């Protein structure tokens, strides 16, 4: 049953990392640049984000909703494993479940607040939203993973030479989670390609 | 036919499969793992005459798969770690060793050849990046003000209204969202952030030190080419003299010199062992320079790719700037198009009405004339030619006055003009 | 390998909204009920 | 026997009996035709020549093999063959004696009926030809009218084509200016749409040649011939 | 022994018959019962012909010239008969040739009539005579012969075949002359038709 | 016989003139000369 526990824990870590991605979506940080950043760029990005927060908040809501769906599936599976395979009611499993529940409550609160904020926004922008093809959450997750990998590689080159192993491991976990939640072979080929590439680059350690 | 080749790290001898002998040198790369050796991942080979073993290139195109002009192999894994018959038999070993010396010379020559290409390739990109980075260095200021103008334009677009009637193409909104609408994972803010991120990642504070390091590496490679190749400068003449002496002694043999020749044969091996000493000494300078050069090499190319891409998106970044005034003008253009469609419809209607009237009147006159004389007199044959119907003018209607154009309202234009930001002049 | 990987990763192997906006209240309420139920399940500890 | 077959020409005889006065009427029609032939001789024929001969002259010469005198003599001969004085009375007497092996009388009657029918058709041709001076005055009027209509239509169509060309050129210029301005900016093909449509210009073009096969009879010459032929100048 | 003269003599007899045909073209005639009821119709036709006598006289003179062709052919170096022995001890045949020469002189008088007609044609119907493309004299002679045959048939129906036999014989001689003049292929076919007609007439004898 | 003749009457067989018309005076002079020559010749009888 501890294998099922490990699968649950992997789901948990993927959820936590996805939540981190969501938070970064809520507000961007340029500290990952390393040495420095032009002040105007900070000012320009600030103005842009201030102007486009609503749609950014919308993307955040979509991401959080996908997170919530994952959490609900995990909770149903938790009820299932509680019915059978409790594995001595593992205190570790109990703590994992409790952390998951806290995250789920946070997700519910966040979704409610985001919906309340977007009420007028979703109201006014109804027509375009109808016109607009939805931004797939899995697409956003893949995009964050890819940008993270690219930045890590750029730091590996050009003599940053630090933190590469951490960001690499994190992105590997994120990619594995995306593959688990992929459920579409067409892009699953590209996902497997990226995962194999990450594993091969892991030989550097 | 299985291939027969050389391997300098393995005494200038090698064997391979028949596909390695005739097919693409990728078969030779696979057969490198064969014949009791490591694969091409831990080996490097070149054909006689310095021809580098291109895996895609057919071995037939290489024409070095047999003992005649055999290809030599450099093992990266190696870097990773009564009785008168002797008169010819002893000499037999020497000549092969003598040829091996010549074979050894080729490997260094081939090694030098790769360095030449390496030096050329590295130097070529160097200036290319040097120009590009300097171009970028000059461009650094240019890109900056452009981004600020882009931000001001984004603010104006926020102030700018939404598509109005164009929404129905398939409420309170702005073109900025409409602009932001397209390519949801790739918004404008994403573009600007990626651009500034590359710009910072393109720090001259790092680029210049990297450029200097690359130049120093290139100079070190040039020095190694000067040094390591010169490592065996005195070998050729000494080996030639020894081989000539061996030949003369063997010929004179037809046992005072027998041990002397045998010792000379033994004395040759020390030179061969001494030759091996120069090899690894030269070989270490080779790969260490080669690997480091490769590491730096793609980086600049990647940097160039990064340099190119930053240039690339810069245009697209530049592209969005005109969008406000462009759309402001486009609205007026569509309004003028509608007015022209109206005027053209009126003119076409008037013309069609007049043409129908005239065609009807002429048809009536022709009908009357026929009633008078259609087949009513033999005079029609002599007077033939008048029975023609009158001119066929354009009494029909036009096809379409550009129907595909989307809907719009002049009152909507006035409302936008009142509501719009300082771009009202672009739509004034 | 890792140095070479950058070329591969350099390329993006890439992968009506009002409909989703409609289901938002429904999914929200469903999540709220599931949250109450999950908190109850948590109480079992 | 053969009388049943001859009954076809026998029935024709009643038509001939009907034609007996009609031919006499046609004789009156023949006299009017002769007067009209004299009037056609007074009339000219030079217009649309393809010179200085008369209308009756050209008409008679319009067919070399035969002419008005030829058909007139043929009609007189047909009248003689169907003579009311004797032959038509003789034809009726033969029809009566048919009741008094009948191949000869039937064949003769059928041939005479065929000749008489041909005579009536030729008389119709003569009547059309006797109308032909009127039809010629009318055809000259129709040709002058066609010339006037062609002139007016040419003027109107040319003015229309020129105006349409000017309009199409102006619209094309404005559209080209607008297209050049931001030919590929702000995803104009995507943001906006359809602005690239060049305005239609079919109305700009001019018509082709029409009524070119006219015999090119001058209208002024037609008026001259009409004035020179006051006799039945009305048509 | 006398062909060079006898063939021309038959051609000249045909020419004399053609002159008679021209004379008939000069003024109308009535037969097959004589004048009919309202014979002024025939008088009407006479008035019309008088109004149009120019074309008839012109056709007659054109025929006169067509015959004068062969007349001059015989006249120019007329010793062919003597060379063939036709004139050998045949001064009477030479006198007949002189009669044919006086006939050619009459053809010259008819050609003077033709000259007057052509002057009147240039005066009126100049361009008409230019674009005349009219039937040659042979076609007109054949048409006159056919009209004679039709009159003969009408008379034979009218039981007046006494002189119609002579008319049939004269028309057969005219057909023979036309066959002697039957240069065209259609002329040969028409001569065959006339031979069949002559056979039918002989049957009617 | 008579019927065939009537049919022939009912359907008789069948077979720019300025080209011949203009040469009329020339042919007239030629014929006049030929006639004079034959007039001289006839005395040889």
């Amino acid at each position: 049953h501890t294998e099922i526990l490990r699968g649950l824990r992997f789901t948990l870590l993927f959820v936590q990392h996805v939540l981190e991605i969501a938070a970064l979506k809520g507000s961007a940080s340029e500290a990952a640049g390393g040495p420095e950043y032009q002040l105007q760029e900070s000012v320009v990005a600030d103005q842009i984000s201030l102007l486009s927060r609503e749609w950014g908040f919308a993307e955040q809501l979509v991401l959080y909703l996908k997170v919530a769906e994952l959490l609900s599936s995990g909770l149903q599976s938790a009820i299932d494993q509680i019915r059978a395979g409790k594995l001595c009611l593992s205190s570790t499993v109990k703590q994992v479940v409790r952390r998951l529940n806290e995250l789920y409550k946070a997700s519910v609160v966040s979704c409610q607040g985001l919906s309340l904020r977007l009420q007028r926004f979703f109201l006014d922008k109804q027509r375009l939203l109808d016109r607009i093809h939805s931004i797939t959450a899995e697409r956003l997750i893949f995009s964050h993973a890819v940008q993270m990998v690219q930045s890590a590689a750029l730091d590996e080159m050009f003599q940053h030479r630090e933190g590469c192993v951490p960001r690499y491991h994190k992105a590997l976990l994120l990619l594995e989670g995306l593959q688990h939640m992929l459920s579409d072979q067409a892009d699953i080929e590209n996902v497997t390609k990226c995962k194999l590439c990450i594993e091969r680059r892991l030989s550097a350690l | 036919m299985k291939l027969y080749v050389f391997l300098v790290n393995t005494g200038t001898t090698l064997t391979f499969d028949t596909e390695l002998t005739v097919q693409t040198v990728a078969d030779l790369k696979h057969a490198i793992q064969s014949k009791y050796k490591i694969a091409i991942q831990h080996q490097v080979l070149v054909v006689n005459g310095g021809e580098c073993m291109a895996a895609d290139r057919r071995v037939c195109t290489y024409s070095a798969g047999t003992d005649t002009n055999p290809i030599f192999l450099f093992n990266k894994e190696m870097i990773l770690c009564e009785m008168y018959e002797v008169a010819k038999k002893l000499c037999s070993f020497c000549e092969g060793l003598v040829h091996d010396e010549h074979l050894q010379h080729q490997g260094w020559a081939a090694i030098m050849a790769n360095l030449e290409d390496c030096s050329n390739s590295y130097q070529k990109l160097l200036f290319k990046f040097e120009s590009i980075y300097s171009n970028y260095l000059q461009s650094i200021e240019d890109i900056k003000l452009k981004l600020t103008h882009l931000g001001t334009a984004v603010s104006v677009m926020a102030k700018i209204p939404l598509l109005e009637c164009l929404t129905r193409h398939s409420f309170n909104v702005s073109l900025l969202d409409w602009i932001n609408v397209q390519d949801r994972p790739n918004d404008v803010e994403s573009l600007v952030r990626k651009c500034f991120d590359s710009m910072s990642r393109l720090d001259p504070r790092i680029i210049r030190p990297f450029i200097a390091e690359c130049r120093q590496t290139i100079a070190k490679l040039d020095n190694q080419n000067m040094k390591a190749i010169k490592g065996l400068e005195d070998r050729l003449y000494a080996l030639d003299q020894m081989i000539a002496s061996c030949g003369r002694l063997v010929n004179e043999q037809k046992l005072q010199n027998h041990r002397k020749l045998l010792d000379i044969k033994q004395k040759c091996t020390t030179a061969k062992q001494e030759l091996a000493n120069n090899l690894h000494v030269r070989l270490k300078w080779c790969c260490f320079v080669m690997l480091h050069a490769d590491q730096d090499g793609e980086k600049l190319q990647a940097l160039l790719r990064l340099v190119i891409e930053l240039l690339e998106r810069v245009k697209i970044v530049e592209a969005l700037s005109t969008v406000p005034q462009m759309y402001c003008l486009a609205v007026v253009e569509v309004v003028r198009r509608k007015m022209f469609i109206k005027h053209y419809r009126e003119w076409a209607g008037a013309l069609v009405k007049d043409g129908k009237r005239l065609y009807e009147a002429e048809k009536s006159k022709r009908e009357s004339f026929g009633k008078l004389f259609r087949k009513s007199f033999l005079r029609n044959r002599l007077f033939r030619g008048l029975d023609s119907w009158p001119p066929s003018f354009c009494t029909q209607k036009p096809r379409k006055f550009d129907c595909e154009l989307p809907d719009i309202s002049l009152k909507d234009l006035q409302f936008l003009q009142s509501f719009c930001p300082s771009e009202v002049q672009p739509f004034l | 390998d890792l140095g070479t990987f950058y070329r591969e990763f350099q390329n993006p192997p890439q992968l009506s909204m009002a409909e989703d906006l409609d289901s938002l209240p429904e999914k929200l309420a469903v999540h709220e009920k599931n949250v109450r139920e999950f908190d109850a399940f948590v109480e079992t500890l």
